[PDB]
């Protein structure tokens, strides 16, 4: 009985096995793009020039 | 303003609470989902 009370406990820990690890923000895509950066670009381009 | 940061805080204490049980919830889930010698039960 005891063993059988100690598998009980071990297939609880086995199936809740919430690791160290926790998903706070699913991925979401920024809609504005990071390249190219339009005014940095024409920036360079006029004091290039 | 005052109402959003009201509810911000509020959802961050709830949000607290909530997760400092999130391990023994899901063990009283999975137990829920496990009930069928007897002195086991």
């Amino acid at each position: 009985l005891q063993l059988l009370n100690r598998q009980q406990e071990l297939n609880i820990a086995k199936s809740s096995a919430i690791g160290n690890v926790r998903i706070i923000d699913n991925a979401v895509t920024d809609p504005n793009p990071v390249r190219p950066k339009k005014t940095i670009i024409i920036v360079i381009g006029v004091v290039l020039g | 303003i005052s109402h959003i940061l009201d509810s911000i805080s509020q959802n961050y204490l709830a949000q607290n609470i909530a997760r400092q049980a999130a391990q023994d919830a899901k063990s009283l889930e999975f137990l829920n989902q496990q009930l069928p010698g007897r002195a086991v039960y």
